[PDB]
């Protein structure tokens, strides 16, 4: 048995600090000096760990995401014979900010699984019919494990693009018939349709911001993040944090949010060389 | 014997620095082991006349000294006091007899005295390995924070901040600042001073 | 996907059109200890809620200074589902007892009770689709039976899309075969939204469509919480 | 057992000689929240960790009155390995976090925080045989990286026997295949050893030889720390 | 590991409390004006949880109880190759009195579970040869539900009749051959024997009460429970509470246990429909 | 059921009488570190406990004003039965444990020690039937050599009824296959019962027959354990 | 009637010792049913005039009395006192005010006065079944001990090591000791006293 | 999610008791008499525990360890299809000492069973190639379960000696070919090669004692355990406890170990009737 209960301040910010956070947004700028619409800077590193299948590596300003997939060979689920298995586990080590404990995934991290795993399924990047051997018989099982090693804001949107990217790594092995994995020969890469990018606007009082940092993070009223494919289709939504926000807020955010996604999308895809 | 090992050298845990009796005060920075000390810490060797010490420079926290002027961040309000984080690994408390120089009264106790979030410059009137720090309001321009900015920095960095003989507070003052040993500074418009008060933090060391 | 989910006459598979709520029906007072409780059926979604507090907090360092903490379950019973859940909570049940309790963080005046805790506690009866609202709405309304008070009650309802069009409510025939579907509750008569969900895949323009649709049914929604809440009253 | 561990020229598989170590890299200043953090690579094998410290513990049961408690957690990412591992603490995770803690016991000048906690948290990131003493150094790294007293650095490597042949800072290979495995952490300017454990088989003999060649290593790893920490500095 | 404490009263009452409550009980009644051995008004709702195979609400004075069922194909135990499952669960949530937290089962309703399913067991109400489909290879598994959702005093008892009537509620869907279950054909009634009972009695120092409410609970010395089948054979027999009591307090209890019984089961008939 | 409990001598399996109890054997003071400790052997059923307290209790929310708690374990371990039981507690161990704890309730004068605990371990070595009856006599016995006050011992043994016949004291083949096992525990000297139960099935008869029977066993058991206690004295 | 079962007897928890009604204080060793009196430990009758007693033969706990000497062992240092061990289901408290006979100074508490792991002798000041024991160092050659070796006993068994008139007392004493109430004793060369004061614990029911 | 933390000392020992133990350590003696070198008094009484495959209650000191094993049929793991398995678990249980509580075994319980696990196997004295019933398809599974009833100072060594002597106690039944065994009929031994020993080294201040008990355990620095074959072979080697030692130190350990392990064999072999 379980229950969620409101959490005290992990970051308390003196009434001093928030007018200063703020003071440049008639501008259109930030405490960075970047608009209210621009991602911080963002770096991808794939295949920083060695021994997963795929990984990689997400710098998005001080957050820091390490992504790693391993593949394992299963016999379907009864009810899909012809697909494969996806499965995102995220985790928030301790690590990664200082309040934090080490303990399983609290609801923080379980809720991080879920919208990222939501994204990549609905979004139909991962056909998980692409991943059968032999139907009914013999599928991939991918499991994506996402760990936040650096708190910075916006885990979010830094884990959506760790996924991605750590999925586009993926070497996919041989299959040996006797069925065994052969290790020494690479015959493909996980077959993708396309990436996803979750973009999350924040709300700070009668403007909104994209790519919130710890500091935004810590004086927000809400957050709501989209989920985009190339097409521009919305593949996830999920509205976050202890306050209300107005239709035309949410209007105008997912009108914000699909913006920088084009933008987000054509660097994600440089970082992966499609 | 009675020697010294190393000039004005960087300094690491476990480095020796010297053999002999040296007649050094303690200092958690320097490991004294019979006739021989060692760093405790990564740091600057320092020696000064027949003495000497490590300057570290590394580390977030503040350690706690009795008369020394602070500048908190009230986080929690208790029935008869206010708790106050001033980067240590203790947080303080500021009584309420102090500040009001008299008693809590039947129904007292809005906030407009101090509430969670309010920077509070304040002075450590009781400290000891037993007890958590006690701060006092007492002194003139202690208190609460109305206006200004306020910086957060390493408390390490807090003596070249100042500098000798406060050179390097004044080098800032006239450029557009008061440096509590807290590692924090409160401080004409758009000023970037802070820009400058990080870059102290990143070449200390140098010159 | 398999089924049909819209017809040719341009019904849906229970009968409604797509801008039709399935049928409510809403009970107060159903419980004796708690300080508050309801019940809550759409169409053949049923939650129970039940309400205890302000009451002060034993682990004190979990308590807050200024405001009351809420303390939220979302659970199903294992006979709730078509298969059996498990009564252990799953992933699920973790995420929505989180969208839960910040939805009610919104209406709840938490700042009348500095150091206490409210607890709300929820149970699926019978699942077919819409569950966390239908538990939303049973909490709003177990804390008004409770006399907590709140800046305005929560109605909510999912909006989505079968067969390409848009459509107020889904049962679970549309929730696990359409092509969308969006939970949005909302404060109406703040005009605020609480809950905001979206699962499957809509272009923007019908993102905008389903979000306008919400907003009829949610309003209609509301009045029927309003009329249950005065009912025993006059 | 099934692979030859020494080959013809005298090498070992990757073509090492058997007092010869494995590259190494450092980084430090690694996460920007972490009061201290470092990465530690031999190898193939990579540790990260982070510190948090001096704070005041909240279970005031837990702390200690003259000393400061530390908590340290050796943990292996799922990925880290050949095939995937749970993440889930094994019973392994759990030994080796007490013995890696304990190792620092030594080390670290806990007596100076009082009621306080040191928290160390270290994350197998690759594992390529050492991960424990990778993931020691790593945190030694780290409190140096955080400011936090200590009477010495700890540099670690293990020793072994494979295929009869005395060796220095096993691989995986080695590790698996081999007849003993001898992990060594010291203070080295202070000769004391902080962590020893065998497992397989040595003759006693074999024992102090491997013993003086884990000597030889730890020096070398030892230089290499101090230049590492001294780097941004000079 | 695991270990039972003494709890703490969940029920202070004051001392004028308890001379007001068995004020009246050397006429023979109580607070409520029913006999020192009558239950509090019954009523039992078949088929409330809708999507159960079978169900029951019983309200029991202010005591509330929701049992469901629900029916799995599963291969029997190696041991028992020629007969079904039967598994017990009992939940006391938080919802059902202000002291109850959200956790698994704790020892009380451990105890709840288990002496009902002794109860249920040894009565051979349900004779688990019955539920084979295929010997030695298929077999119906019955889980059992049972949530308190109103904590009012005699939980037992509810529970008992709650689990009762969920299973003489239970349909039975027709198994189709290729082996799957058609859920839109209903061809039985699970088979039961005959109902079950349990009859808690409660010692309030010189007087024994049955289907103590929660105020009586709180006063009593110790309870029993005796579990009966139609021709008023025991099929289980639970002490209960912190309280001692006499051998010959105990005979009491029995036979004034079993002349309730005969009217209980009763009154339950007519609620089943046999 | 299916072998034969009652033999064509009127005897059982394992020779005894209807009216005849296995041999008994008590060990007190067994353990070192525990403030009292007993073995109790029943037949082949065969516990070991131990006693810690009064102690103040750390959780102090958890203690009670005008009481000791009682905290109390009664535990199996995985080679005392006949296949290998798992370690983690089952439902049957929390069962009992509270069944246990309820029966001490009654006989420790936990009002003398106000806010302390007592602690009440209990391990089953070896099971062949009857041994929360074993763990309830060695808790009883273990109290009494740590000098905590009580009302009175707790002797008690189960009875039944095996192929139409009452019977004192069932062995595992007669639990496992007989028609009823009723275990009662008693302060023999106070006439109090402190645990009473039954399992299978008997009639309104049957049950006060066996009732009777339990009684004379339990005063032969009672003698035994008075005469344990005083043994090291005498 | 008024009548008693027993002699000098063995007696055990459950036994009749007695059927009347005497005028008996009340013992916690003793349980009183109305007209029937049971021991409720492992212990010896004892009759004395007209009354009776049982005397504990088992358990390893103290239970506090005002104004008994007591040797405890310091386990906590809290800010304005020490937390000692007395053998007890309640641990005791040493207040400092009590130890300096004046208030705690502003930055004092080194431990010269008393550190962890200190035997003390000292006096129960304050107990009762609502609060935990409160030590005082007042009297005579209380306070800290320096030398010495501590012998720790079953409280239960303090009044035969003492005996009659201090008659074991004596017969110690000359052989080769301080017998507290808390069942510790603190104590020539290679004294050994320690094996014949655990063979009283061994033979106190015995002649 | 788990972690280790500095634990109180649960057995804070005055000034004045130290010296008193260290006193005639320059004489070569201890508080008991017993020499820096030896043991406290050993028994081992095999078959202790009636329902056990094979059993041993071992008494060292004040240290009360018992063992037993149960074996089971398995199919082999995928990877070893010819070999059995054994599977060690150590409980510290609360009857032992007076600051254990129930729970799962925390990290002092988990290490001892890892240690004995690792001297067990790389002895070789286990060979588990012996374990297989039909090659690929069933082996025998040892399950050792190793239960500290009185925790009296170096509960390891005491461990090792009662799971060395639970194994060579193991009795192993026919199996019938229909696979089932039958307890009816012992057939044989669990096969070992040889016995091992673990030998634990306290270093208190300038010397080294062996068989630490409980007092020296609480003043020692460190402590290190060297496990021998009676070949003195080294079988595995531990070093616990916050402190450090010497290299020297480790080296004057093995040495004095060793000496002890040739002694400690011989009597372990008197116990076992080989
Ligand atoms: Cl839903
Ligand atoms: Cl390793
Ligand atoms: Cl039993």
């Amino acid at each position: 048995g379980h229950m969620s209960s409101t959490p005290s301040n992990q970051n308390i910010i003196p009434i001093i600090k928030k007018e200063s956070i703020v003071s440049l947004f008639e501008k259109g700028i930030r405490q960075d000096g970047r608009k209210l619409t621009d991602y911080r800077p963002l770096s991808i590193t794939l295949d920083y760990a060695k021994k997963a299948d795929g990984s990689a590596l997400v710098k998005l300003g001080t957050t820091m995401v390490l992504a790693g997939t391993k593949l394992e060979i299963d016999k379907p689920y009864e009810d899909t014979p012809n697909q494969g298995n996806l499965i995102v586990n995220v985790e928030l080590l301790p690590l990664a900010y200082e309040t934090f404990e080490p303990g399983p995934p609290d609801e923080n991290a379980i809720e991080l699984a879920r919208v990222v795993d939501r994204s990549l399924r609905d979004s139909k990047a991962l056909d998980l019919t692409k991943l059968v051997i032999e139907p009914g018989k013999s599928v991939w099982t991918v499991w994506l494990d996402v760990y936040v090693l650096d708190y910075g804001g916006n885990v979010l949107d830094a884990c959506t693009l760790a996924s991605v990217a750590a999925l586009y790594n993926t070497k996919v092995y041989k299959v040996e018939q006797h069925i065994s994995v052969n290790k020494n020969e690479v015959v493909g890469k996980l077959p993708l349709n396309y990436p996803v990018v979750t973009i999350s606007v924040a709300k700070v009082d009668k403007y909104l911001v994209v790519d919130p940092d710890l500091d935004e993070e810590s004086i927000m009223d809400a957050k709501i993040s989209f989920s985009y494919t190339p097409d521009l289709k919305i593949v996830g939504i999920q509205k976050s944090g202890k306050g209300s926000m107005s239709l035309q807020d949410i209007d105008q955010a997912e009108n914000t949010a699909r913006s920088t996604a084009v933008k987000l999308l054509e660097e994600l895809k440089k970082h992966l060389g499609i | 014997q009675e020697i010294v090992l190393q000039p004005r050298s960087i300094v690491v845990p476990g480095e020796l620095l010297a053999e002999g009796e040296f007649q050094i005060p303690w200092s958690p920075y320097i490991l004294k082991i019979n006739s021989k000390y060692y760093s405790t810490v990564v740091g600057l060797f320092d020696v000064k006349d027949t003495q000497f010490e490590v300057i570290p420079l590394e580390g977030s926290f503040y350690y706690p000294k009795i008369n020394d002027i602070v500048i908190g961040l009230v986080e929690d309000v208790e029935i008869y006091g206010w708790v106050v984080d001033i980067k240590a690994p203790y947080k303080a408390y500021l009584p309420a007899s102090n500040l009001l120089g008299r008693s809590i009264n039947v129904g007292e106790d809005l906030r407009r005295y101090l509430d969670v979030g309010d920077y509070v410059i304040a002075r450590i009137e009781n400290f000891d390995r037993s007890i958590d720090p006690v701060l006092s309001v007492k002194g003139k321009d202690l208190g609460r924070v109305s206006n200004g900015i306020v910086i957060d920095i390493m408390p390490v960095k807090v003596p070249r901040v100042i500098g000798k003989n406060k050179s390097m507070y004044e080098t800032l003052t006239s450029k557009s600042i008061f440096v509590a040993n807290n590692g924090r500074i409160w401080a004409f418009s758009e000023e970037i001073l802070i820009e400058a008060i990080r870059k102290i933090e990143n070449e200390s060391h140098i010159k | 996907e398999r089924p049909k989910l819209i017809l040719d006459d341009g019904k849906r598979t229970d009968g409604r059109k797509p801008d039709e709520l399935r049928s409510i029906k809403i009970e107060l007072g159903v419980l004796k200890n708690a300080d508050g409780s309801a019940i809550f059926e759409m169409g053949n979604t049923k939650a129970i809620a039940a309400v205890y507090g302000p009451k002060e907090m034993h682990p004190r360092h979990l308590s807050l200074p200024d405001r009351a903490v809420l303390r939220v379950r979302y659970h199903m019973t294992p006979f709730s589902t078509d298969e059996r859940k498990n009564p252990a909570p799953s992933r699920r049940e973790i995420e929505l007892s989180k969208v839960i309790r910040e939805a009610l963080e919104s209406a709840v005046l938490v700042e009348l009770f500095p150091r206490t805790a409210i607890d709300v506690f929820t149970e699926i009866l019978q699942a077919d689709a819409g569950s966390r609202l239908v538990s939303l709405m049973a909490a709003s309304l177990a804390l008004a039976d409770a006399g907590i008070p709140m800046r305005d009650l929560i109605a909510g309802v999912a909006v989505g899309k079968a067969d390409g069009v848009i459509i107020l409510d889904l049962n679970e025939t549309e929730a696990m075969w359409g092509e969308a579907d969006m939970p949005i509750a909302m404060m109406p008569s703040l005009n605020q939204v609480t809950l905001f969900q979206l699962n499957g895949s809509m272009t923007p323009d019908e993102f905008r469509q389903a979000f306008d649709l919400a907003v009829k049914g949610i309003n209609i929604i509301y009045n029927l919480e309003r009329e249950a809440l005065k009912s025993k009253y006059v």
